[PDB]
């Protein structure tokens, strides 16, 4: 199985940026694909970012340019370094993780870290 | 062709090559393939053909589906992933890739669509990845209980079966209307002093052939004598009459 | 982005006489001193021609936009470099397909995109009066790149992009179509010591390019940079340009080429009894004499079709 | 079709459909020498091309 925890969640102004952090635990050789999803409230889940292992990324229009998604791979660990961030991105963001073997969802979720952008 | 890097396996990819000139029996002389499928016309005698442009579905698969995009084929892919036109007009080459589209250890970025509900028109690129549903109450942006990825794994590894094993795939429907890419044109030396029925820069003539004197405009390709008969030619090319 | 300025006159057009202009190389043959008859759609010389002015004084800055019809035999005098290219298509919203050649200050641009240009769209250099230097600043025509076909580069130069005063001395004559999917593209340019004025001799048009591309454009413009101080809507110039245009005609010509081949003389058939007998001698030289051309020929009218007396038609009413 | 026609196709009719050339009218020629769209002659393990 594969385990993750998400970290560096916060209160932040308008304007400033977070980094969140994704520690991936157990059996990494698992794991497929990470990004980050974020569920604002009243609203449904959507994919932030994702990052490819060969280093591959892709991003939503709202979030391209203000975040970036990028893997350290001996500290095995997925970061979401958000910048300039607005009052929209406040949302719970969830570390996913793929299961290699299975049928390729997001087979791996983490808890969900909350990030509240004030104005 | 020899590129390296094609789509990921939701996101076949299209690409074109046009405005330039083409020798395509190289292409088909590589004999590296897995799969060299051509419908309509062969890999070859497409040189003396000029067309407009051609559309390249680039994707990485694994070998078992090498089959299963095509036209004409019919499956989960016709219903279900891919439709494409029941008049294709064009050639699929593919070439296998199998230690290829693994990464050592594990590309950790693996996932994969085969199957989604959805419907597709011929032709049409779908990459959505979203939970299957048949109808019994609304997932509400939740996966679960009749929430269900309609995407099984392949899964690729270094030692991929043959019908796991990745593949370079290039699926070719070939659109032509102002032709712009053919062979090279074919052609031959440049000889001279001897009475020859001969094809002057796409002239098709007879005459003896020998060094002009005349003065041409830059482009001036030929010159008729009274009666618009020909009376000299210009190199094409080395521009010499 | 885009803002089409006030201060421009409201003229009425000003015209000119067509005397023997309108000549192109339609081939690419030897022709060597000969005598040749053919026809091709030209404007007729001795025609009668507008004039269009972009003078400083207002401005007169004249941007309309000017149909495609059959092709344009394009005359232009310039003064600095003024106008670079021109803007051809039907929507210029980028619904349809549409081109710009253009001339931007290092190089020969052409892009082909559905560009939603706008109506009378421009750039403006900006100038400096403290130390004279001008450098291109905005670039105001366009907004969308989607579908895109063509592409041609030119090699990177330098222009001075100063004003010059004086007389006009640079005579640029083009002609464009796109025809039979062929666009078919004619032009070159010649240095002159006249102020403004038409002036009389030859030259035919050289071709550019011929791309059998089969398109519909209905309508063109041009696209000009300018230089700016004094707002962005009072401190630009007009520039001293004027640019006249024509709209070609299927006309039968005598073809003169030289000793080499470069056409030499020629003449307008569908204009005068005398050039028409010119090519029924198929000489250009007239001999005293009287000669039979043609046999006039009594125009239709009044097209008439007349039934007789109607008598006795069906009582549908019974029915 | 009556006559001739059978339940899966009637396969037991085949004929050679490629020719190294224009083929005269009312000339048989059956020869079943493997056609070569090479290119490397095979002499003579049929299969891809
Ligand atoms: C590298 C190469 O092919 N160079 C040739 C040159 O040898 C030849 O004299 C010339 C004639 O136009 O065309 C070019
Ligand atoms: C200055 C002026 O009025 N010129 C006119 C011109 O508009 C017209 O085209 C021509 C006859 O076609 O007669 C002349
Ligand atoms: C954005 C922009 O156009 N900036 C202008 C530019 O012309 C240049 O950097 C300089 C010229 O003196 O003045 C400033
Ligand atoms: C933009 C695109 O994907 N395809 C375009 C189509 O939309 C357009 O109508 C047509 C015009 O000839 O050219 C192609
Ligand atoms: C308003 C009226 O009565 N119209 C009818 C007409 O439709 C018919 O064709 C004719 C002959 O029966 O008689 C009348």
């Amino acid at each position: 199985q594969v385990q993750l925890v998400e970290s560096g969640g916060g209160s932040v102004q308008a304007g400033g940026s977070l980094r969140l952090s994704c520690a991936a635990s157990g059996y990494t050789y698992s794991t497929c694909r990470k990004g980050w999803y974020r569920q604002a409230p009243g609203k449904e889940r959507e994919l932030v970012a994702s990052i490819t292992a060969d280093g591959a990324t892709y991003y939503l229009d709202s979030v391209k340019g203000r975040l970036t998604i990028s893997q350290d791979n001996a500290k095995n660990t997925v970061y979401l370094q958000m910048n300039s961030l607005k009052p929209e991105d406040t949302a719970v963001y969830y570390c996913a993780a793929s299961v290699k073997d299975f049928t390729c969802t997001f087979n791996s979720w983490g808890q969900g870290t909350q990030v509240t952008v004030s104005s | 062709f020899n590129a390296t890097r094609f789509a990921s396996v939701y996101a076949w990819n299209r690409k074109r090559i046009s405005n330039c000139v083409a020798d395509y029996s190289v292409l088909y002389n590589s004999a590296s393939f897995s799969t060299f499928k051509c419908y309509g016309v062969s890999p070859t005698k497409l040189n003396d053909l000029c067309f407009t442009n051609v559309y390249a579905d680039s994707f990485v698969i694994r070998g078992d589906e090498v089959r299963q995009i095509a036209p004409g084929q019919t499956g989960k892919i016709a219903d279900y992933n891919y439709k494409l036109p029941d008049d294709f007009t064009g050639c699929v080459i593919a070439w296998n890739s199998n230690n290829l589209d693994s990464k050592v250890g594990g590309n950790y970025n693996y996932l994969y669509r085969l199957f989604r509900k959805s419907n597709l028109k011929p032709f049409e690129r779908d990459i959505s990845t979203e939970i299957y549903q048949a109808g019994s109450t609304p997932c509400n942006g939740v996966e679960g209980f009749n929430c269900y990825f309609p995407l099984q794994s392949y899964g690729f590894q270094p030692t991929n079966g043959v019908g796991y094993q990745p593949y370079r795939v290039v699926v070719l429907s070939f659109e032509l209307l102002p032709a712009t890419v053919c062979g090279p044109k074919k052609s031959t030396n440049l000889v001279k002093n001897k009475c020859v029925n001969f094809n002057f820069n796409g002239l098709t003539g007879t005459g003896v052939l020998t060094e002009s004197n005349k003065k041409f405009l830059p482009f001036q390709q030929f010159g008729r004598d009274i009666a618009d008969t020909t009376d000299a030619v210009r190199d094409p090319q080395t521009l010499e009459i | 982005q885009c803002v089409n300025l006030t201060t421009r006159t409201q003229l009425p057009p000003a015209y000119t006489n067509s005397f023997t202009r309108g000549v192109y190389y339609p081939d690419k043959v030897f022709r060597s001193s000969v005598l040749h008859s053919t026809q091709d759609l030209f404007l007729p010389f001795f025609s009668n021609v507008t004039w269009f002015h972009a003078i400083h004084v207002t401005k007169r800055f004249d941007n309309p936009v000017l149909p495609f019809n059959d092709g344009v035999y394009f005359a232009s005098t310039e003064k600095s470099n003024i106008i670079r290219g021109w803007i051809f298509g039907t929507t210029l919203d980028s619904k349809t397909q549409s081109l710009l050649i253009v001339n931007n200050a290092t190089n020969v641009v052409i892009k082909v995109c559905e560009f939603q240009f706008c109506n009378d769209p421009f750039l403006g250099v900006y100038y400096h009066k403290n130390n004279k230097s001008w450098m291109e600043s905005e670039f105001r025509v366009y907004s969308s790149a989607n579908n895109c076909t063509f592409e041609y580069v030119s090699q990177p130069f330098l222009m001075d992009l100063e004003g010059k005063q004086g007389n006009f001395k640079n005579l640029r004559e083009f002609v464009f179509k796109n025809i039979d999917g062929y666009f078919k593209i004619y032009s070159k340019h010649t240095p002159i010591n006249l102020v403004r004025d038409l002036p009389q001799g030859f030259s035919a048009l050289e071709p550019l390019v011929d791309l059998p591309i089969g398109i519909n454009i209905t309508r063109f413009q041009t696209l000009l940079a300018l230089h700016r101080s004094g707002d962005s809507s009072s401190g630009w110039t007009a520039g001293a340009a004027a640019y006249y245009v024509g709209y070609l005609q299927p006309r039968t010509f005598l073809l003169k080429y030289n000793e080499n081949g470069t056409i030499t003389d020629a003449v307008d058939c569908a204009l005068d009894p005398l050039s028409e007998t010119k090519c029924t001698l198929k000489s250009f030289t007239v001999e005293k004499g009287i000669y039979q051309t043609s046999n006039f020929r009594v125009q239709p009218t009044e097209s008439i079709v007349r039934f007789p007396n109607i008598t006795n038609l069906c009582p549908f009413g019974e029915v």
